[PDB]
DNA sequence: CACACACTCTCCAATTCTCTAA
DNA sequence: TTAGAGAATTGGAGAGTGTGTTTTTTTTTTTT
């Protein structure tokens, strides 16, 4: 048993007098400032930690965890006794002229408190979270899956009488309630008046309200079992933290969804659940002197992929790809192969160094496509748009496996993300329009076995040119036997699987976070080209076009992509005004891809 | 008002300090492990009161809320406060059950209200949810508790209680509910099906609906093949002031068995004792079917496996092995999967044509006991962590094995359907079986033209093998003398002139009651099948790691074959030879190291290993 | 619609022919006043297992006196003239071979398929026609009328409940028998295709809308084609 | 089932009938 | 003669009772 007032007086105890000697020795106490904050409105929530109860208390600690939603009731109600101790827009105004009737309590209280679980508590997995943790505080892992927009909850409906000038007050708590018609004042009842109430949102409390669905780790899950999924409802500033695809843990209560009228007679002893969440939590100029070193270029080129040797060139182009050109923009590329000619592995390097990226098969996968698609999550019923490689990929870089394998349906996609960079998706019949300027990065087989050079690569890929055209760079990641390079190759497996990491490559790669400090900043430069410049693009362009015709692949859209590159190095230079050099290394790039695949 | 006596029975029953002390050791072992439910043998039941076991499993539901209490006392006696930290503690019946062992079939409604013991295979299970047992509401306007028990027909004692709580009146003043001094228990609901095999000629397979509660619903998947033991009740379907007779029956389960899933000492003897003890396995796989000794050997090490890496960049390599046998008609293709579905742990069966791209990986489903829909796990999806027998799998829709390729690249396959999005676990391995294009090989035709997949899929096998019906007559005279043999041959426990009976039920305990090598024959010292299993069962876990000298031989014998593939001819290469056939090659001589349980992988395994890849490449 | 009750439950089986004494009555829980009609069973007989002594006698005879094999090939269509190999392939396709389980748990069929190609107006459909009526266990199908799921088995929804069941083809409801598939040339390849499981493994193996089962198809085919 | 239609049934009291005083 | 107090008759307000509540497989025709 409890007795919940003198349970009240402890916690108001702790709140006055815990301190934790913050800001190195000041000897801060932490929650006097923040209900002297709660009091002057300039704070709304105050998340208690029961590791700072634990110091004064355990057993209070093993109380809250045990009943959770009782104790957070008497902490609020501790804190909002304590206000006016530490009290040195529209409700505010509401609340005053309440205050001047006077000269509700959960109308008049315009804070919100929750409990940061204590460190003791190890976090579990959804599936952990069994029947004998209802009602009881918990901390759960897990990705969310879907969050729902933003919507007001309402905490104390507020009405006004017609007749008799009177405010009522209606608090909630279920998911439901009945609005009041009649009056109930006596005035009122007892003169038969026939006032009735109205609604006045305006003088009525609501809150922030947002339901998500969190689902298992897929490495977390047993063998053979389907991923599990909580249900959590967000409320107040806990809202908006959280996104969908998104690592979070949630502290919260688990508690049972009591339902109204015929779901009840049908379920019986049996409720759905749900997470009251509480807390959720989400899971350089020495290196500028390293960045202005003159090796920097090679330097990231080694960097990328040392698990792959060669395609230095390659690399380079990649290299770019991330930086993209000036803004239109991005660098398109594709390089061919045949299967298991580490084209796969490359591709999964870009996916994992980019910082928004998407890695996928072109063929007829069975999740969402390369185009978003529509869910029903039938226990509601509402049908909501979900994923897309291309719409995850957005800003950045989208790469796609056996590009020759799409279907017809996806490389009108990729067309119209080549055209326009946005496609079209209907999801209960209406359609909208949904963004996506990911770059495109293709890996594409021969129609069949390895491929033969006496063939011209749209009829061995088997790809349409209106598609296989819009890719600035073409590479063929040909694979044929060499001696001393397939000893080398071997050697980099067997030390892999005996050691489970890279050997050592006698040089030292960049580490990610510091490349994408610098692609991020190199793609905060804007170049533009000079008419020196043009002319020279002009030349080179022309030539290189004699050598095409001579030996067809060559059009204004290679000049707009010799711009782009040149302007992507210029990028790469971190330079507002493109040189000779950028157009050399377009120029040549284009070149060696032509033979490359040659 | 009589079941006094029954509790004391069952008390008398087990305090057992007084003679043997095996059941207050049984309960003084699930007061420290902190469980609440004992596992009770009714044969010991039987030896000490046979009386009291008759009642017990004729007479279940009494007797059982009577042994409830009984133990509740007991735990009690040994330990007050661990039985007050417990609503109630629990008994589940273990041992043999005499005539109430039955089937789905054989479950009739004479069954009702006693203890019975049905075997079978799972076929769903429903989504765990809480169940009130009692609820703990508080009054702010008087500071008082109060406390409501709640009951359904599912309960033991089944009465119904109202569904709702006491909310807005108690003394005539709002209540409000305590979850957390409130207890709640977890409830399930599985079907559990008759054994396929088992049914009586053109019966489809029967099913039963199966409830579980508390600590026993994490132990049961689809899949599974199951005991349940637990008492048959029948649910009246009223319509209120009406009713038909028609009842849905459900058992209400108190202990389930993993009856398939389950010492090495004498296995770490014998892999000194024996020489080369892969040969003999690979031997020993499946003593019917004569010769394709490679094959046998490659089929134990996909059984076997190698070790799935994690990188330190987060990346994985699979450790699966991948086979795809592809042949003539009559080359005991199809008997090689089937001995891998007898052999195996959770190995799923497929055919090419009775398949679909959905029922191989997942399909969504509503939920009967609530009307929501769900994924329903399907065939490599079951499989995972085990394997996958696909037969006819040339005759495959392209579609179908879209699905197929993520499961083989990946390990995994991506889903996005009703509500969910998900990347769900499909790590297993597959064993294909395929005859060529145009049915019989032609060996005027290159391999690429006889086999009719495309490159791309067949990178995803780590062996191909092609076997020919080559009709030599030395190779007919020895397989004709074996098939010969094995039609000859019969069983010690039938008579002489016996039809084999039809499928029927025949376990009759709990446990198996009769708790190496064959001894009819004198060549080679054949194993035998359950020694097999066991061996295999141990010797998947030992994850062995490599060597400098088997590293060195795996790299220098692959840089061989891939030079010689710079001369090899292109018309008749089985399979282009690549980074892919080098992981191949770690995976099998990690997969010999598991055989010789040797925690090093040697320059022996990586010897084998390269000698079945060479075979596999350039061999017909 | 039947209503069985008691000990005339599993009295008979899908694909039998019975003879049903029972009281036609009203269920008693498109148009206003109409009841739906069924049948109360209190009596079912088997129009065509448990032989009587005297049977046993006269098979026991059967099976004892030296020229039975002549005597059954004779009486496999009688108003067939010639065709004495033919018959004699029926008769053995109509006893079949024995099942066995090895070692290993490996399974042999005991079952016989027999084609018969040749010209057409041969007789070869009305021998189809007299083993469908004498197989103990006989079913039907024209192939060019058949389907690969209603050959094997089919995965349909159930209307009362939304979940997905199965439904045995010809292949199951023969299952200890006979199938007759007549005009077997006509069939479509990936249809002839799907009875490649249940021709030699006797099973049919099933991963289709979440269910996976392996459904036996213990059946001899007997099949008629043209040229 | 707990929250709404439709019907019955009960007693309160609203309005008129009758006798009396202004 | 006209208007107010006591008694009689009937309207209806309110309480109680009864009832009502996308996603997979298989086929068929036609589109290429
Ligand atoms: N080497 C062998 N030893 C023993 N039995 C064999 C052997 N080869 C074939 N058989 C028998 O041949 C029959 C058919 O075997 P099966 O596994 O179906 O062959 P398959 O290679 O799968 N041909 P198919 O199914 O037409 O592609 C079985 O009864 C086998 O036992
Ligand atoms: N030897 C025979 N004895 C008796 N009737 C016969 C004989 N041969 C053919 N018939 C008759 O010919 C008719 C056609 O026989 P049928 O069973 O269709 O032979 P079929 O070869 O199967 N025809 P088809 O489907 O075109 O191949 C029937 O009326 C048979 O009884
Ligand atoms: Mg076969
Ligand atoms: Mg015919
Ligand atoms: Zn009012």
């Amino acid at each position: 048993l409890k007795d919940y007032a003198l349970e009240k007086e402890k916690v108001k105890k702790f709140l006055q007098e815990f301190y934790q000697d913050d800001e190195l020795g000041k000897k801060q106490f932490k929650y006097g400032n923040q209900l002297v904050r709660l009091a002057h409105r300039e704070q709304v929530a105050l998340y208690v930690d029961l590791d700072d109860v634990a110091e004064d208390d355990p057993e209070l600690v093993d109380s809250i965890c045990e009943n959770a939603r009782r104790y957070a009731k008497l902490f609020a109600d501790a804190v909002q006794e304590l206000l006016p101790q530490y009290k040195e827009d529209v409700l505010d105004v509401y609340i005053e002229h309440r205050l001047m009737m006077e000269q509700p309590a959960e109308l008049m209280r315009r804070f919100e408190l929750y409990f940061q679980g204590p460190s003791s508590n190890k976090p579990r997995v959804i599936r952990e979270v069994r029947a004998d943790s209802v009602g009881k505080l918990v901390t759960v892992r897990g990705i969310v899956t879907r969050v729902s927009e933003v919507k007001p909850k309402m905490v104390v409906a507020t009405y006004t009488c017609d007749q008799c000038g009177a405010e009522t007050y209606q608090p909630i708590q279920s998911p439901t309630f009945m609005p009041l018609i009649m009056c109930p004042s006596q005035e009122c009842q007892t003169n038969r008046s026939g006032g009735r109430l109205y609604l006045q949102t305006r003088g009525s409390r609501f809150i922030k309200f947002q339901e998500m669905k969190m689902q298992e780790h897929s490495d977390q899950v047993p063998v053979g079992n389907i991923p599990r999924s909580i249900t959590v409802l967000v409320e107040g500033e806990n809202t908006r933290i959280a996104q969908p695809g998104d690592h979070v843990s949630v502290t919260g209560i688990f508690l049972p969804i009591l339902r109204t009228g015929f779901r009840q007679v049908v379920q019986g002893l049996l409720s759905e659940t749900y997470l009251e969440a509480h807390r959720i939590v989400k899971m350089t100029r020495e290196e500028l002197r390293q960045i202005a070193e003159e090796d920097f270029y090679e330097k990231l080129a080694a960097s990328i992929a040392p698990e792959i040797y060669g395609h230095e060139d390659v690399k380079k182009a990649l290299l770019l790809l991330l930086v993209g050109g000036v803004d239109r923009g991005n660098i398109n590329i594709c390089l061919m192969g045949d299967p298991g000619v580490a084209k796969s592995q490359l591709l999964s390097y870009i996916d994992r160094l980019a910082p928004r990226s998407q890695y996928t098969t072109g063929r007829g996968s069975s999740g969402v496509g390369l185009t978003a698609a529509v869910l029903r999550d039938s226990v509601s019923g509402e049908l909501t748009l979900e994923g897309g490689a291309l719409v995850l990929a957005d800003q950045g870089v989208c790469c796609i496996d056996e590009f020759d394998k799409m279907a017809e349906a996806d490389r009108t996609a990729i067309h119209e993300v080549m055209e326009q960079q946005t496609i079209s998706i209907a999801k209960a019949g209406i359609l909208t329009t949904l963004n996506a300027r990911c770059s495109i990065l293709a890996a594409a087989n021969p129609a069949y076995g390895r491929y033969n050079p006496r063939r011209s690569l749209e009829q061995n890929i088997q790809l349409p040119a209106a598609l296989l055209s819009r890719f600035d760079l073409l590479w063929l990641i040909q694979d044929r036997p060499d001696r001393d390079n397939d000893l080398r190759l071997a050697q980099h497996i067997t030390y892999v699987h005996q050691h489970s990491r890279q050997p050592p490559s006698q040089f030292e790669p960049l580490d990610m976070k510091l490349m994408r400090r610098y692609i991020a900043m190199c793609r905060e430069k804007q170049p533009m080209v000079p008419e020196s410049l043009a002319d020279y693009i002009t030349a080179a362009y022309v030539e290189m076009r004699r050598e095409a015709w001579a030996s067809t692949y060559t059009s204004a859209r290679t000049l707009l992509a010799i711009l782009r590159l040149s302007t992507a190095l210029a990028r790469l230079r971190m330079v507002d005004v493109v040189e000779k050099e950028d157009v050399n290394e377009a120029i040549r790039l284009m070149e060696m891809s032509k033979d490359s695949l040659l | 008002v009589e079941l006094r006596e029954a509790q004391r029975d069952y008390l008398d029953f087990l305090d057992d300090e007084e003679d043997q002390g095996i059941y207050q050791s049984k309960v003084r072992e699930l007061i420290s492990d902190n469980q609440y439910r004992l596992i009770v043998n009714v044969n010991d039941l039987r030896r000490k009161n046979e009386k009291r076991a008759n009642r017990l499993l004729n007479n279940a539901f009494e007797e059982l809320v009577a042994f409830q209490r009984a133990l509740k006392d007991f735990v009690a006696s040994i330990d007050a406060t661990y039985a007050k930290q417990y609503e109630e503690f629990y008994v589940g019946l273990e041992g043999s059950f005499g005539s109430k062992h039955v089937s789905p079939r054989t479950l009739t409604s004479c069954f009702l209200s006693c203890v019975v013991c049905v075997e079978g295979i799972v076929t769903k299970c429903s989504l765990v949810r809480p169940k009130v047992v009692r609820s703990v509401h508080y009054c702010p306007a008087t500071k008082k508790t109060i406390e409501r028990r709640y009951s359904d027909l599912t309960t033991l004692v089944a009465f119904p209680s109202s569904s709702v709580y006491p909310t807005k009146d108690e003394e005539n003043n709002p209540l409000e509910t305590e979850y957390g001094l409130s207890v709640y228990k977890d409830h399930q609901t599985i079907t559990i099906q008759e054994m396929p095999e088992k049914a009586p000629a053109g019966q489809l397979p029967r099913s039963v609906d199966v409830i579980l509660d508390d600590d026993l619903v994490d132990k049961a998947k689809p899949g599974d093949r199951v005991q349940v033991v637990g008492t048959y009740r029948c649910l009246p379907g009223k319509k209120g002031g009406y009713t038909s007779g028609t009842f849905r029956t459900v058992l209400i389960a108190c202990n389930v068995k993993q009856m398939s899933k389950d010492i090495a000492k004498i296995k770490k003897f014998s892999k000194t004792r024996s020489k080369d003890i892969f040969d003999q396995l690979a031997k020993s796989l499946a003593p019917s079917i004569h010769g394709h000794d490679y094959v046998k050997k490659a089929i134990l090490c996909l059984l076997l496996g190698g070790v799935e890496r994690d990188l330190e960049n987060g990346s994985h390599i699979r450790g699966d092995i991948n086979i795809l046998l592809i042949g003539d008609p009559s080359v005991a293709k199809s008997q090689l999967l089937r001995y891998v579905l007898c052999t195996a742990p959770r190995a799923i069966p497929t055919t090419g044509r009775g398949s679909s791209g959905v029922g191989l990986t997942a399909a969504v489903t509503t939920d009967q006991e609530t009307g929501e829909r769900r994924l329903e796990a399907g065939a490599m999806v079951l499989a995972d962590r085990g394997v996958v027998c696909i037969d006819e799998f040339d005759k495959m829709s392209d579609m179908d094995r879209t699905a197929i390729h993520e499961v083989m690249e990946q390990g995994r396959v991506t889903i996005a359907k009703a509500g969910i999005h998900a990347r769900l676990n499909a790590r297993c391995s597959v064993l294909a079986a395929a005859n060529p294009v145009y049915g019989r090989y032609d060996q005027y035709k290159t391999p690429m033209e006889n086999i009719g997949l495309q490159d791309s899929l067949l990178s995803r096998f780590d062996l191909l093998f092609i076997m020919l019906d080559q009709m030599d007559p030395e190779q007919d005279r020895e397989i004709s003398d074996h098939v010969l043999r094995m039609h000859r041959y019969r069983a010690p426990g039938e008579q002489d002139g016996d039809a084999m009976p039809l499928g029927s039920a025949v376990d009759i305990l709990a446990t198996d009651d009769p708790n190496l090598h064959g001894t009819k024959k004198k060549k080679e010292k054949m194993v035998s099948a359950a020694f097999m299993k066991k061996y295999i069962h141990v010797a998947k876990i030992i994850k062995p790691v490599l060597t400098q000298e088997s590293a060195t031989y795996i790299a220098e014998e692959y840089s061989r074959l891939r030079s010689q593939d710079s001369m090899s001819s292109d018309t008749a290469r089985t399979s282009p030879v690549t980074a892919r056939t080098l992981e191949t090659l770690i995976r099998l001589a990690t997969a010999h190291a598991k055989a010789r349980m040797s925690k090093t992988v040697d320059l022996q395994d990586a010897e084998e290993a390269v000698e079945l890849v060479q075979y596999a490449y350039f061999k017909k | 619609q039947l209503y069985c009750d008691r000990y005339l439950c599993d009295k008979v089986v899908p694909g039998n022919r019975v003879t049903i004494m029972g009281i036609y009555s009203i269920k008693k829980f498109v148009g206003v006043g109409i009841r739906s009609s069924y049948i109360r069973v209190l009596g079912i007989q088997v129009d065509t297992g448990a032989v009587s002594p005297q049977e046993e006698e006269e098979f026991r005879r059967l099976a004892a006196l030296p020229n039975v094999y002549e005597v059954i090939s004779k009486s496999i269509a009688p108003s067939i003239f010639g065709g004495t190999d033919m018959k004699k392939a029926i008769a053995c396709l109509l006893f079949g071979g024995s099942r066995k389980r090895l070692p290993d748990g490996l399974t042999r069929r005991g079952d016989i398929n027999l084609l018969m190609l040749g010209d057409p107006g041969t007789a070869k459909s009305q021998l189809l026609k007299f083993v469908e009526k004498c197989s103990p266990i006989g079913v039907y199908t024209s192939g060019k009328g058949s389907s690969a799921a209603g050959l094997t088995a089919s995965v349909m929804r159930d209307p009362s409940s939304r979940n997905f069941i199965m439904e045995g083809g010809a292949m199951v409801l023969a299952d200890g028998g006979v199938v007759c598939i007549d005009e077997f040339d006509k069939m479509r390849e990936d249809d002839r295709v799907a009875i490649h499981e249940a021709m030699e493994q006797q099973t049919i193996s099933i991963a289709k809308a979440g269910i996976t089962t392996t459904l036996n198809s213990r059946c001899s085919v007997l099949a008629a084609a043209n040229s």
